[PDB]
RNA sequence: GACAAUGGUAGGAGAGCGUUCUAAGGGCGUUGAAGCAUGAUCGUAAGGACAUGUGGAGCGCUUAGAAGUGAGAAUGCCGGUG
RNA sequence: UAACUUGGGAGUCAGAACAUGGGUGAUAAGGUCCGUGUUCGAAAGGGAAACAGCCCAGACCACCAGCUAAGGUCCCAAAAU
RNA sequence: ACCGAUAGUGAACCAGUACCGUGAGGGAAAGGUGAAAAGCACCCCGGAAGGGGAGUGAAAUAGAACCUGAAACCGUGUGCUUACAAGUAGUCAGAGCCCGUUAAUGGGUGAUGGCGUGCCUUUUGUAGAAUGAACCGGCGAGUUACGAUUUGAUGCAAGGUU
């Protein structure tokens, strides 16, 4: 019994009892949120697939949000006097998936 | 001729592999009672009995 | 009021400082362009 | 600068066939121990301005202290007797009149305390005090003045 | 436990004292002064005199027995070296390195 | 007043040199070489953010078509199949499931020839 | 996130056994470099070999089309000065055609260390008789 | 909120970090300052903290001011060392 | 949705290949000189095996999402034996 | 709002000295124990040097090569890994093995797979076989005085200003 979510422009295959990471999700620290793009659902139990199969959904809880490690974005140019620095943490929200 | 680039400290340890020098093969005197050199003259006490 | 002072806004720059590192915009050549009369110590033709 | 540092005066090698770089003398930036490129010069910090700034800048310092005692009767100099007088009433500017010479004297040993005379009235005197001790005649004479 | 000897300021080459050094590493005391006793090299006999001092100080100041000391360490570090210098031809002249050595022996009873 | 440099060349130099750890010889030594290395490894990994992303459609794109031809299909006439018969799942997803479930993937492989 | 890698223990290996008799030499070393590499299967990752074992047999039976007997010149350098080697396929087909096959096939395997893993997979006899029958091939047609 | 823009050499413009010192204010420190070593830390960068060892007596912090204010390149100079 | 003016500040005055209209050369040259255009210069990404200038296309940053461009779908090597 | 031992005088030290030159003349490097010498009595190895204890001391890894004590460089030990492999030495993916932090999608190593011809300078154009750099550390390049010009701020205003 698993499903397919659409959450952020990406699909996800979700068993219960996961811990998920996805993009930032507007919810706070320890909440509840309902995924409605689920494209495909079941595993041993059904498999019904449709555009959206749109009469399951999915419950998990909004367990942290927080920032990915600092990646640096250096680049630079040869023999022409040209560089860049940049920094980047990709915030995240981590999610434990409660039901199906 | 000049060496066209500086030996890195590997290459060096390699070729260095073999700069050993072995032990000289001794063994003990039955008499002195220490250790000689095979074939030669005990060093601490006398004799040399072969 | 002597630990707290304030400049009117506007009124101070702090002055452009060349040839320290290529982040600035003008560290390498230091604004002169390459080679010529003019990228030489020593200043250009005289004026006029 | 180079024109300064001893020595020097001599090219140390040949420029050609040395195989070294070309250099010049011994006294040059580059090297160790001659020649500093620009830097310290003797040289004046001070400037003007205008008559009338200066004066209006007098005035806000007094303006902001604004947002007074009788006269100083010291006669000798006697630094309790000013301690005392400083605490019936600790960044202080005691402004007297031309020059009372018993109450300079009885005050320049408290460390905080600053005096001076209504025709010394600085603008960081003024603003470095936390407190204005001016007599009844030092007022009317910057009153007068400014 | 353990008892080292140190001798400072050897005047000898340091990788022409690890040449020894990589023999009696390890080894017992016993066999180590044979081996440093028999060798040709230059470097035994101030190493003689160093292990010796090391198996003394053992059984002076920590007293244990001079009949299980194996040596658990020995190693050479270097030390101020003298330089000299060469006339070659023409003029030039070369610089000359009189290096020197530290000879460090740490002998143990491992137990 | 003079300001001699002192501990501030130090200090990022060896924020360089932690940087450059695992370097093969003089590379995590040497500062002259190890900056070099460092700014071709920030390029390097630029690169290969995007280059990651490639690596991963080639894969699963293969993974895909190494199970439709265990149902009689291709990747393009199955890829037609679905997107014709109804949107559905991406390349990810769906390599996936072809790998945990046998079972559903035959599912889609029958509704997709059902788009003829 | 979520992509399934192959590991030592994830991975199987099959033998295969196909015959060699009036194939083309290259319609089958494709098919058969395919089978090597290995994605015939789902658990395809690059950097394993999840790959299977095959066993090409009948290999004095291939055939080629038009005039390539007697063309297609194998060439060989033996990095002595001036020393290079030639061999026709036809004369090739009669003197070693278990060396034909494998150089077809493994010029078509990448030429990196795992490449190499996969290229020594392949067995092939010119005959019909392999003795690796303690391995349990298995028949296979050509897809 | 919505839309739009964000490759860049010579070059033009803006905003900043960091070092030494000075004034003012407020602080830390032999119950351990500066410095040095290590670290898996925070910032979009220059960079800023924190913890432990080492060290033995001075240093931060805010706001302004002034500069001998930042080094990988000069067949650069001096020392050390390959 | 640019344009001009008046101001402060510059850099540039060694250009290259490709298509094209010509001169010169020999309907030689990756030659040389001019008109028009594009790209490189100062431009990374994909294709041309590799390859500044050729075809596609202009990188704010992250993503293990989707659609196409030149060019391709037997294997190396992604997709039609 | 001058330097603090490569700085400041060439010279913080018995320096115009070592040294160099026939000569006129040129010219360096060289600072720091500790609050106090209390500067290591005695024992052991050794020919001595040098050590190991034992003491002085707040500290001796402050023992006169004496405040801290960086890097290049030289070693000893050990966890992961390597003798069929073609390597600008990294980067992305990644098993396996070993650990355990500023506790957060951990750290070290790295079988293997994809991509990938250093940096400056100069150039129409450089991986370039064009230049330059052995490596490490320190020192080392748009400054000041006076005028002109334009811009921002401030002060007054047919006046402004010394």
């Amino acid at each position: 019994m698993f499903a397919i979510i659409e959450t952020g422009g990406k699909q996800i295959k979700v068993e219960e009892g996961q811990e998920i990471f996805v993009e930032k999700l507007d919810v706070n620290e320890g909440d509840t949120f309902t995924f409605d793009k689920v494209l495909f659902v079941g595993g041993d139990s059904v498999k019904v697939g449709a555009p959206t199969v749109e009469g399951a959904t999915v419950t998990a809880t909004v367990n942290k949000q927080g920032r990915g490690k600092k990646i640096t974005v250096f680049t630079y140019k040869r023999r022409k006097n040209s560089k860049r620095k940049k920094g980047h943490r990709q915030p995240y929200t981590k999610l434990t998936i409660d039901k199906i | 001729a000049v060496p066209k680039r500086r030996t890195s400290k590997t290459r060096k340890n390699k070729r260095r592999t073999h700069f050993k020098i072995s032990v000289p093969g001794m063994t003990e005197c039955p008499n002195c009672g220490e250790y000689k050199l095979s074939h030669r003259v005990c060093k601490n006490c006398g004799s040399y009995n072969g | 009021k002597l630990h707290e002072l304030k400049p009117a806004e506007g009124s101070r720059k702090e002055r452009n400082r060349v040839g320290r590192g290529v982040a600035t915009g003008n560290g390498k050549t230091s604004g002169r362009g390459h080679k010529g009369q003019k990228a030489r110590s020593g200043g250009g033709v005289r004026p006029g | 600068n180079r024109s300064a540092v001893s020595g020097g005066g001599r090219k140390p090698w040949k420029q050609k066939g040395t195989g070294r770089a070309r250099q010049g003398t011994i006294r040059a930036p580059q090297w160790r121990g001659g020649g500093i490129v620009f830097g310290p010069t003797p040289r004046s910090y001070a400037y003007k301005m205008p008559k009338k700034m200066r004066r209006l800048a007098l005035r806000s310092a007094l303006s902001f202290k604004v947002q007074v005692v009788d006269a100083f009767n010291f006669e000798a100099p006697k630094t309790k007797e000013f301690k005392n007088v400083l605490s019936t009433l600790k960044k202080v500017l005691v402004v007297t009149e031309n020059e009372d010479v018993n109450v300079e004297l009885s005050a320049r040993n408290i460390p905080g305390v600053q005096v001076t005379t209504a025709q010394g009235l600085n603008v960081l005197d003024i603003t470095n005090a936390d407190s204005l001790v001016i007599t009844e005649a030092a007022a009317k004479k910057v009153e007068e003045v400014l | 436990m353990e008892a080292k000897a140190v001798a400072r300021t050897i005047r000898i080459a340091p990788r022409k004292v690890r040449l020894v050094l990589d023999l009696i590493r390890g080894k017992n005391a016993a066999e180590a002064i044979a081996i440093l006793k028999l060798t040709n090299k230059a470097s035994s006999p101030v190493i003689e005199k160093v292990l010796m001092s090391a198996l003394a100080n053992a059984e002076h100041n920590y007293d244990m027995n001079t009949d299980e000391l194996v040596v658990k360490e020995a190693y050479a570090n270097e030390g101020p070296t003298l330089k000299r210098f060469r006339p070659r031809a023409q003029g030039r002249a070369s610089a000359i390195n009189k290096r020197t050595s530290h000879i460090t022996i740490v002998v143990s009873d491992g137990k | 007043p003079r300001v001699k440099g002192g501990t501030v060349t130090r200090a990022r130099r060896k924020k360089t040199i932690k940087l450059a750890k695992g370097y093969f010889g003089s590379k995590h030594t040497l500062y002259k070489v190890a900056k070099q290395q460092v700014m071709k490894s920030g390029q390097y990994a630029f690169r290969d953010r995007r280059q990651r992303k490639r690596d991963f459609r080639k894969l699963w794109i293969t993974r895909i078509n190494a199970a439709a031809r265990q149902h009689e299909m291709s990747y393009s006439r199955l890829m037609n199949g679905l997107k014709k018969a109804g949107i559905d799942i991406n390349r990810k997803m769906l390599s996936e499931i072809a790998i945990s479930d046998e079972k559903a993937f035959a599912q889609l492989v029958t509704k997709a020839k059902d788009a003829l | 996130r979520q992509t399934f890698m192959a590991n030592e223990s994830n991975i199987e290996r099959k033998w295969y056994v196909i015959d060699a008799e009036g194939q083309t030499l290259g319609r089958l070393s494709s098919e058969v470099a395919s089978i090597l590499r290995g994605k015939n299967k789902v658990t395809y990752t690059p950097h394993v070999d999840t790959g299977d074992y095959v066993i090409v047999i009948n290999a004095s039976k291939i055939e080629f089309t038009g005039n390539k007997e007697t063309d297609k010149v194998y060439y060989r350098h033996s990095n002595h000065p001036g020393g290079i080697k030639s061999i026709t396929a036809g004369e090739l087909r009669r003197t070693n055609p278990e060396r034909l096959i494998e150089n077809s096939i493994k010029g078509m395997l990448p030429s990196t260390r795992l490449g190499e893993k996969q290229g020594k997979k392949l067995f092939v006899y010119g005959g019909a008789e392999h003795p690796h029958a303690a391995q349990q091939p298995e028949n296979y047609e050509l897809r």
